[PDB]
RNA sequence: CCUCGA
DNA sequence: TATAATGGGAGCTGTCACGGATGC
DNA sequence: GCATCCGTGAGTCGAGGG
């Protein structure tokens, strides 16, 4: 959907 | 020869590369002083063609 | 209305064939300088100059009038194309 | 000439200032006359108080702003293509919370455009108007659910872009749902976040049968406000981590944050009046002592449940009611864009507060004004409501300023505009004119403020009524909104009055828009005037009550298209509004106080007032308007003339002695004429041109630039290659055409030379050069020439140069030259004329005088209108205008016939008899009896039943004259028209649509870049579009070659079109067409889409339409 | 049309309706390669079925299909026509996947190509007609007569 | 009296019987005389030509 | 010889309802909701209306303007769709040889269903004029032969015959039953209505059909 | 978009014959400009084509004999007139042009109905068919006087109007 | 730069491709130069065409044209001079090539 | 885009 | 080239009819 | 089988103003 939200989630994994 | 039919079909990466006269490797259009096209950019005469007739 | 348009429509099986006949004949007349006309000197369409009556420059007016006389022959596959071209160039040079 | 006015209605109040909707709105938004500390929290002051303080130095706060004086006057602004604006400064203080250090400074935020006296603007040298916008007012509404009868939807609506719309519905499963940003969730959750408990909601909402049961969910009451808040934050934000402070922030910004959510002041008022509550702020809830506190939601749900159950005193809402639609005027729209630019400035302020030295920061180091500047610049240059001002005539501008649009930013997108928005709602009465709207796509979406109407501080439109108590009509006039008006019984303005008492036992009145017959005891108010129902333009139509509305629309609209004429006249029949329109449009110049006129000049009037002070009024003379019509003023006083306050000094454009002069009074015959007025065409007499009727001045502006190039400079010069003295005759030493010269199409206005480029001489050029032994010059002729179909007399030249005082141009341009060309336009064949009753047509024939129908005394008629235009148009007002015009033509007088209270048939007949005496007894004393032709026409008229048999010829001619008809002789035969003909004076205007501007032709010309098809438009020497439907026409005729020609040889087959032009100039037949270039463009664009498009032959083997040039 | 006083001949409506009925749907493939539910043209299925009946095979069971004017125009054989109508993306993707050949039968296709349309003076029925005077006609007749 | 329908039928019948050349000549003649006579006919519109019947 | 009466009766201008509004009453008007106001405008444009009457009328005036405005778009769109379905339909041959035809009925069932009554003249003309008979018809001692293009007189005769009970339906060649591929043949189409004679092969007949249906589109109320 | 085309306001042309239309002189010059150049060469008006074009470039360089040449150019030819919207095929029709002074196209009374044309400000576009085939099509198939009956109904389409009807009725 | 689709590009003509008038003008120029070259001898017309570069696109030096005709560079220069001279005479006489010089 | 005209 | 700095920010929405996937 | 969300369409030609 929203790419920056997706990237921020993937970053919040580590 | 006279045109009779018109066909439309998917294009293979090989077909596409066969259309191509060169790869556009830089996101450059024209030079800020000379106003001429940049090498390997979107307007390069090396790929697309001469800007002036027979020159 | 174009003079005698009803008879012209009588001559063909489809009005568009009339149009094709007339246009090809107008092209013949223009290409050969009207030297190939089937029109007698008195049947020549005339236009009123400031000096006096001169010939009509309009090849379509001509071609229609020619068609009304019966002296023209129209139809499909009456002669090979290049043969008609060369024979007209022979009888009427450009 | 004497002016007789009709009508018995005495109007208590004059029309309000007609541009006040603009001027007062903008004054309120700016408050520039108010000392800062006394300013209210409205306007740009409100924008400042919304943005500031800015926090997280640590704090930046706002003290006050101020507006300076404009850098340049309005005339100079029009000259130099500037904006008429004032510098804006704001006093800000930076405060470090820890250091306590306080640094305060007056920072410069850029310029704000200023409104002129008449309510317009000057943006980049062009006058513009900010059009008011109509929209749904903020508030709480209740509508019937269209899906489920008996169920209703509650809607909470804030101001545009001040928060989301919220819906409350009662689901088929019984639970009450809230929808926000297209997200349905149970309302009980948010109710719990508000801090409500099941006990409070059960005692509040329990009285409604079975409804509160859908509100009871135990899993919701089992969690404290914190957990329910996190629950809602997860329901509204999938994927975002549910941190407590983040949920508080989001929900606060959604409902309680006044910097983000804002009902109007009107939104708050309407919510309060509807739900029976009182609001502390303008949000739906508050953040108080760490917890959310409810304002709006619970009353809304109470009202919704009550409307569903059917409990009395609860009703659905009509969203088209003018009590639920409001107007956003210029001040509000500009303040909104100011607020947006300020928000950007504050985001940049915080971004700067995080970076940079924390110790050393000023207000100036923190604030970048550029985004605010940008917001103002875009609102005034490119907004939809910011329109190129229509100043064709003064009424054009006044009407433009009183417009109301339903489109625009936050407005209805078209095709979302059905019948309801476009309807005239009963509440339009007295507020929005029911006739003045565009025909076509915009119908109903652009409307006009009624003449007496006013927009209040909440943005609702109010109309005046007279207080009536016990059959007595006071002079107290109360301005009501539609909501207030629906409370009363309002009698019609024409109700018979003896003194101030009602004289009819049956009175026509309105109750909630419904017409009702009522006793004087029941009358609560009364209309002020019929004028109050119509716009300013409709109010200019005499005998409006006799014109069907669909043509009154056209006459109304077309008055704004009338061209100012050099001999313009006021109408011989007027409505009485003709002078207020001149006064309020600031057309004419007036006397400021009593005094004596000292000097009178073509250019200036000097007046000495009662103070002894000497005031000098300069006159605008031959100025060009937005539409190219001459705007100028002429002195109407004389030296030594004594003048009182408010007396006419100079007449503006289209003004005769202070009266609105949109056209000319012409002598008209209503009869067919040899087909030359077939289907609304018009016939006119050459006599109209001889005496300069319908002649207008028009000024055109031409502009050219000389810039620095990479091949050398352009220059304005008189030295132009290959041009004779014949070509350069009217050019002065510098190369600009001389003032006063006559310029024709092809003539040079400004000589300019440009250095040639990419120059490779082709061998023909080299050989021709050697043959004629002439060097090819370095430069070439790029001069500005008169375009085809234009020309006139040069009346002005402006020249701006780089390196000259006060002059700085866009980078690279050395100089700019503007030439002004005036032309005098006589009426001609194809020009559009029209009257105030929607009768419009184009002049199709101009007859010499001796062919015009003429009266027996030798007077010929001015124009001949076809009677076939009248029946189905049903605009009989023009006929009454014509009869009264005949009467006034012979009595030498003019009239004022107010709409719905004006000249009736019997009084027109009296005037016509008085006129007949002048028209006939003069003859009978001059020694002439009745004429043979008149006798024959009288016989014909007797057969028509138009006169009574047995009366004398004079009695019968008078019977005809009383019907408006007269004997008329055909000027070609001298024989009479077999009938008596309607003849009289009619007011007729020349509209802006003149065949001079519209006639265009093209053989060949410029082609478009990508498509290689001709350009469009008269200015680009363009070609006509042969669209899909013209193609269908040609296909239907079966004209294959005509169509193929349209598609190839005439548009974008390059080889074809070149070969065709060469063939025709050689006298050869045209060559066969080939592939149109835009088909090749299509093929290459499909290849760009990774689709291979192959032209094949009958053996299915490819064919190359690119002739190998695209294959390796 | 009658209620508004418009006189309009039935045959125009009949032509449009005939285009609305252009297609059919397969109920049983029979011996064909077609599938149950496959939509195609009545003309094409009648051709296939006469080919299978003259071959002795089983004919395709098919049912008539009414589709409205938009859907009928988008289902036409010519992809140039359909793509220029609307749904340009959908039409072009399915045409490209199927490798469709446009035979330029109708008017829109040839307009798009700039070709001379197949109607009126561009009809194959009349466009090859020749005109000759009796002089040139007999002068060619003699040249045919000497050989 | 000659009106819209009868003149339409005249034009149609003339087309059928005499061809479009003659029908065009006929149409021009009808045009000429119609315009000529409508000029001198006395047709006009005054407010008194909209006759309120007493039956109203 | 009154001007309004003359213009109306001749067809040069005006219709009864407009003349009525000019002379008699103006009439009942609609509220914005489409509901009708109980009391009408009793005035004529000769007499002049009251401001209230004028206002009451403005509702319908505006609704009609908006109807026209929103209508022309739908008409144009419809025309384009009709063009796109029909554009390939051309008269391609002189006869496809089909033995199939349609039967235009001359009688329609009464709404009472009391009988089957005659159709209106114009309707029969619009279904029959210019068509080609697909079968011999013998009526009123006249033979209308198979292959005959029905003149207007042939149609009026067939109407007369139906009035005498001789024929209730006419068999006729029609584009519905033509078997010409990519279009239509000459006999199944019949007259080129613009020329009152059989259609020329090559006539772009589908475009003509689309334009014929679409052109009155903005008149339909 | 297309070459050899123009547009102007339409005006009623009662004196016109059914196959004619009034065409402004200057419109006609620009529309037929290549033919005019050719003819000006065919006569003494210009030594060559380029001189003739430079002669028509400026309005005060234009002299009388070029108008007579224009008359000799347009003889027998037709132009197409078009009114928008083009609802059916008679929104385009062919006419012999009669050169008029003034800037307004003159349209024949009997064709207005087919064009849905009146004279409250309507404007039409002119197109010049170029080839002998284009002119044959336009003069035969699209000429106004050859298209008298509706292709939709069969009834007369060019028929007496209200003004015409009024005199005949009277 | 700014966007062509602001459309804003539909007001932008094409200065590159020669117009129909320019194409026809160069056509008549080539035809009239050949008309005038025909009034010379074939050798002097060929010398002019080689010196102007018309035959192969570029202009030859006097030594190349002279070695092409087998003659001294002074001789080929004199032939070019007299050919140009006869051209100037014919042109002053018939005034046919004047208009094309702009 | 807007407004305007048909 | 070295103090430490560690998950964004804009968000008004008054149409309607069609095919088609998505769910209950 | 039947509600629901997504996507795609919704007159032409002009003119001007940008
Ligand atoms: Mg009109
Ligand atoms: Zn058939």
């Amino acid at each position: 959907s929203d790419p920056v939200r997706q990237y921020l989630h993937e970053i919040g994994q580590v | 020869k006279e045109v009779r039919k018109v066909r439309i079909a998917l294009a293979s990466p090989e077909k596409i590369r066969s259309w191509s006269y060169g790869e556009v490797e830089k996101p450059e259009t024209i030079n800020y002083r000379t106003l001429k096209p940049e090498r390997d950019g979107l307007f390069d005469e090396r790929i697309f063609g001469p800007i002036k007739d027979y020159e | 209305a174009e003079p005698g348009i009803d008879k012209l429509f009588g001559m063909v099986d489809s009005k568009y064939r009339l149009t094709v006949v007339v246009a090809k004949r107008a092209q013949q007349l223009l290409r050969h300088g009207f030297k190939n006309t089937v029109l007698e000197p008195e049947e020549r369409p005339k236009m009123q100059t400031l000096e006096g009556l001169f010939d009509d420059p309009n090849a379509v007016t001509w071609a229609m009038k020619e068609l009304l006389t019966g002296r023209l022959v129209f139809g499909e596959n009456l002669v090979p194309e290049d043969r008609l071209q060369k024979e007209m160039e022979r009888l009427y040079p450009v | 000439m004497e002016i007789k006015r009709f009508g018995r209605i005495r109007e208590v109040i004059p029309l309000p200032p007609l541009t006040e909707i603009q001027v007062e709105s903008y004054r309120r938004a700016l408050q520039a006359d108010v000392p800062p500390e006394k300013r209210e929290n409205v306007g740009i002051q409100a924008a400042f108080r919304e943005t500031f303080p800015i926090e997280e130095g640590l704090v930046l706060d706002f003290l006050e702003y101020r507006l300076g004086e404009p850098p340049f006057p309005q005339d100079e602004c029009r000259e130099k293509d500037l904006t008429y604006q004032a510098p804006l400064y704001a006093r800000l203080q930076l405060i470090h919370k820890d250091t306590g250090l306080i640094k305060e400074d007056e920072v410069f935020l850029g310029h704000i455009p200023l409104m002129t006296e008449d309510g317009s603007f000057i943006i980049n040298g062009a006058d513009r108007v900010i059009v008011s916008q109509i929209h749904r007012s903020p508030g709480v509404y209740f509508t019937p659910d269209p899906a489920r009868p008996g169920r209703y939807i509650a809607s909470i609506i804030p101001l545009p872009k001040r928060g989301p719309w919220i819906d409350l519905e009662v689901e088929p499963n019984g639970v009450v749902s809230m929808k926000v940003n297209k997200r349905k969730f149970p309302l009980v959750l948010l109710l719990r976040v508000l801090g409500y408990d099941q006990e409070t909601l059960a005692r509040e909402l329990g009285a409604y049968g079975e409804l509160v049961q859908g509100l009871m969910d135990e899993s919701v009451f089992a969690m404290r406000p914190e957990e329910a808040l996190i629950r809602l934050f997860t329901l509204l934000r999938p994927g975002d981590p549910p941190k407590r402070d983040k949920a508080v922030a989001y929900v606060y910004g959604l409902i309680a944050d006044p910097r983000r959510y804002d009902l109007g002041e009107a939104g708050r008022y309407k919510a309060e009046e509807k739900l029976g509550i009182r609001l502390s702020g303008r949000t739906l809830a508050r953040f108080e002592d760490g917890e959310f506190k409810d304002e709006v939601f619970l009353p809304t749900l109470r009202y919704l449940f009550a409307l569903t159950a059917g409990v009395p005193g609860h009703e659905v809402d009509d969203i088209d009611h003018l009590g639920n639609r409001r107007i956003r005027t210029v001040g509000e729209l500009m303040t909104d864009q100011f607020r947006v630019g300020l928000a950007r400035l504050a985001r940049g302020v915080r971004e700067r507060m995080l970076m940079g030295s924390e110790d050393s920061l000023t207000p100036a180091k923190l604030v970048n004004s550029r985004p605010l500047e940008a917001a103002i610049r875009e609102f005034f240059s490119r907004s939809q409501l910011s329109q190129f001002k229509d100043e064709t005539n003064p009424l054009s501008s006044l009407r433009h300023k009183r417009r109301i649009s339903a489109l625009g930013p936050g407005g209805l997108t078209r095709e979302r505009a059905g019948f309801d928005v476009r309807d005239v709602h009963r509440t339009h009465y007295g507020r929005i004119c029911p006739v003045e709207t565009p025909e076509g796509a915009n119908i109903g979406l652009i409307t006009s403020l009624a003449a007496y109407a006013r927009v209040d501080e909440l943005g609702f439109i109010r109309t005046p009524y007279r207080r009536v108590v016990g059959g007595v009509v006071t002079d107290e006039v109360v301005y009501m909104t539609a909501t207030e008006e629906d409370r009363y019984t309002i009698a019609q303005a024409n109700t018979p009055l003896e003194g101030n008492r009602i004289a009819a036992e049956r009175v026509v009145a309105r109750r909630k828009g419904e017409p009702v017959i009522v006793s004087p005891e029941e009358v609560e108010f009364m209309d002020v005037s019929p004028k109050q129902v119509f716009s300013v333009n409709t109010n200019l139509i005499p005998f409006l009550e006799h014109d069907d509305a669909n043509r009154a629309l056209m006459g109304s609209n077309m008055q704004t298209q009338a061209v100012p004429l050099i001999r313009a006249q006021a109408p011989v029949v007027m409505t009485g509004l003709e002078e207020r329109v001149v006064r309020d449009s600031l057309a004419a110049l007036y006397a400021e106080e009593d005094g004596e006129v000292a000097k009178v000049d073509g250019n200036r009037i000097v007046v000495r007032y009662e103070d002894g002070r000497l005031v000098e009024y300069p006159l605008r003379r031959f100025y060009r308007s937005n539409q190219g019509t001459a705007l100028d003023q002429r002195p109407r006083v004389v030296v030594g003339q004594r003048v009182r306050k408010g007396d006419l000094l100079a007449d503006g454009p289209a003004s005769e002695n202070g009266f609105l002069a949109l056209g000319q009074n012409v002598l008209v015959a209503i009869m067919p004429f040899d087909g030359y007025n077939f289907e609304d065409a018009i016939v006119i007499s050459e006599e109209l041109l001889k005496r300069d009727f319908y002649t207008s001045i028009h000024i055109e502006r031409y502009e050219i630039e000389a810039r620095d190039t990479k091949l050398g400079p352009e220059r304005i010069t008189r030295d132009i290659p290959h041009l004779s003295e014949a070509a350069l005759r009217d050019l002065d030493e510098e190369g600009v055409v001389r003032i006063g010269a006559e310029v024709k199409p092809g003539d040079i206005l400004v000589g300019r030379t440009s250095f040639k480029g990419e120059s490779e001489p082709t061998p023909e050029e080299r050989l021709l050069r050697s043959i004629f032994g002439e060097k090819a010059r370095d430069v070439k002729d790029t001069s500005l020439r008169v375009p085809p179909g234009e020309g006139g007399i040069v009346v002005r030249t402006v020249r701006l140069r780089r390196g000259d005082p006060g002059v700085e141009l866009k980078p690279g341009v050395r100089e700019v030259v503007r030439v002004y060309v005036a032309q005098k336009r006589k009426l001609q064949v194809g020009d559009k004329l029209a009257n105030r009753h929607g009768n419009k047509g184009v002049v199709a024939k101009i007859l010499p005088v001796e062919d015009m129908p003429h009266l027996p005394d030798g007077t010929p008629v001015d124009v001949i209108l076809n009677p076939l235009g009248v029946p189905s148009r049903m605009n009989l007002g023009q006929i009454l205008e014509t009869h009264l015009g005949l009467a006034g033509y012979f009595l030498g007088q003019r009239y004022i016939s107010p709409i719905f209270d004006g000249a009736k048939e019997p009084e027109i007949k009296e005037l016509l008899a008085q006129a007949f005496e002048v028209y006939f007894g003069k003859r009978k004393g001059e020694g002439f009896g009745v004429d043979k032709r008149e006798v024959e026409v009288l016989r014909r008229a007797e057969k028509l039943g138009l006169v009574t048999p047995g009366k004398t010829p004079e009695e019968q001619l008078k019977e005809l004259f009383l019907q408006g008809k007269v004997v008329l002789y055909d000027g070609r035969t001298g024989e009479p028209i077999e009938g008596p003909i309607v003849v009289g004076q009619m007011f007729i205007m020349k509209l802006y649509h003149m065949v001079e501007d519209k006639m265009h032709a093209r053989s060949t010309g410029p082609y478009s870049l990508i498509t290689q098809q001709p350009l469009g438009g008269k200015a680009q020497f363009g070609g006509q579009r042969f669209g899909e439907m013209e193609v269908w026409a040609l296909e239907a005729y079966g004209a294959a070659h005509t169509l193929q020609e349209m598609l190839t040889l005439k548009s974008d087959d390059i080889e074809g079109r070149n070969a065709a032009y060469e063939a025709i100039i050689k006298g050869e037949d045209v060559p066969e067409p080939s592939v149109p270039e835009s088909f090749r463009v299509l093929v290459k664009e499909l290849q760009a889409l990774a689709l291979d498009v192959q032209t094949l032959d009958e053996k299915d083997n490819p064919v190359d339409i690119f002739e190998g040039l695209a294959s390796k | 049309y009658r209620a508004q006083g418009v006189k309009l001949h039935d045959k125009h409506i009949e032509i449009v309706v005939r285009q609305m009925m252009k297609y059919v749907e397969v109920t049983d493939p029979g011996d064909s390669r077609l599938l149950e539910g496959q939509v195609l043209e009545k003309w094409d299925v009648e051709a296939l079925n006469e080919r299978l009946i003259a071959e002795g095979k089983t004919p395709v069971a098919w049912k008539p299909l009414l589709m409205g004017v938009t859907k009928s125009a988008l289902s036409t054989k010519s992809w140039l026509s359909a793509a220029s109508f609307q749904n340009t993306t959908h039409v072009l993707t399915e045409a490209a996947i199927a490798g469709k050949k446009d035979e330029l039968i109708g008017l829109k296709e040839n307009v798009i190509l700039g070709r001379l349309i197949p109607a009126g003076t561009g009809s194959d029925f009349v466009r090859f007609t020749q005109v000759v005077d009796q002089k040139t006609l007999k002068a060619i007749e003699e040249a045919r007569k000497e050989a | 009296p000659q009106e819209k329908n009868s003149l339409k039928d005249l034009v149609y019948q003339a087309f059928l019987r005499l061809g479009m050349e003659k029908t065009a000549r006929l149409l021009d003649a009808l045009k000429y005389y119609g315009f000529t006579f409508s000029t001198t006919s006395g047709i006009t519109i005054g407010i008194d030509d909209a006759v309120i019947p007493e039956e109203k | 010889f009154n001007p309004l009466y003359v213009m109306a009766q001749s067809g040069a201008r005006g219709n009864p309802q407009q003349i009525r509004q000019l002379c008699g009453l103006r009439g009942l008007m609609q509220k914005p909701s489409g509901e009708t106001f109980e009391v009408p405008v009793r005035s004529s444009f000769r007499e002049g209306l009251t401001v209230l009457e004028y206002f009451i009328s403005s509702h319908g005036a505006r609704k009609g303007g908006a109807d026209t405005a929103l209508r022309t778009a739908d008409s144009g769109y419809l025309t384009r769709k009709l063009v796109d379905v029909t554009h390939e339909i051309v008269v391609r041959e002189a006869d496809c040889g089909t033995t199939n035809y349609i039967s235009v009925p001359l009688f329609q069932p009464d709404e009472v269903t009391r009988s089957l009554r005659l159709r209106k003249r114009a309707d029969i003309e619009a279904g029959l004029y210019g068509r080609v008979l697909a079968r011999e018809v013998e009526v009123l001692g006249v033979r209308l032969e198979e292959g005959r293009y029905l003149s207007m007189d042939d149609v009026h005769l067939l109407i007369k015959a139906a009035e005498a009970g001789e024929i209730q339906e006419v068999p006729v060649r029609s584009p519905l039953t033509c078997q010409t591929r990519y279009g239509v043949c000459q006999k199944c189409y019949g007259y080129d209505l613009s020329m009152a004679r059989p259609v020329s092969i090559g006539e772009a007949v589908g475009i003509v059909a689309a334009q014929s249906i679409g052109e009155p589109g903005t008149q339909l109320t | 978009r297309v070459d050899y085309s123009g547009r102007s306001v339409i005006v009623v042309g009662p004196q016109l014959k059914l196959h004619q239309c009034g065409l402004p002189k200057r419109m006609a010059l620009e529309l037929f400009k290549p033919f005019l150049l050719k003819k000006m060469e065919e006569k003494g008006i210009a030594p060559n084509v380029k001189a003739a074009r430079r002669m028509l470039e400026r309005q005060r360089d234009i002299k009388d004999e070029v108008w007579d040449a224009l008359e000799e150019v347009i003889h027998g030819k037709v132009v197409l007139l078009n009114r928008a919207p083009t609802l059916h095929r008679l929104g385009i029709q062919a006419f012999q042009p009669v050169l008029v002074e003034g800037q307004s196209i003159q349209l024949h009374p009997l064709v207005c109905e087919a064009f849905n044309a009146d004279f409250d400000g309507d404007q039409m576009a002119v197109h010049v068919p170029l080839s002998s085939f284009a002119q044959a099509e336009a003069r035969i198939q699209m000429l106004s006087a050859h298209n008298l009956l509706s292709p939709a109904s069969g009834e007369p389409l060019a028929k007496p109007s209200r003004d015409i009807i009024l005199g005949l009725y009277y | 730069p700014v966007s062509l689709e602001t459309f804003y590009g539909d007001f932008i003509p094409d200065e590159h491709l020669p117009s129909p008038v320019d194409a026809a003008t160069q056509s008549l120029l080539s035809e009239e130069l050949e008309k005038a070259l025909s009034k010379l001898s074939e050798r002097e017309a060929m010398v002019l065409k080689l010196r102007k570069g018309l035959i192969d696109g570029r202009e030859h030096t006097l030594e190349e044209v002279g070695a092409f005709f087998g003659v001294t560079r002074e001789r080929i220069r004199q032939i070019e001079n007299k050919a140009l001279r006869k051209l100037k005479y014919h042109e002053s006489r018939t005034r046919k090539l004047r208009d094309f010089l702009d």
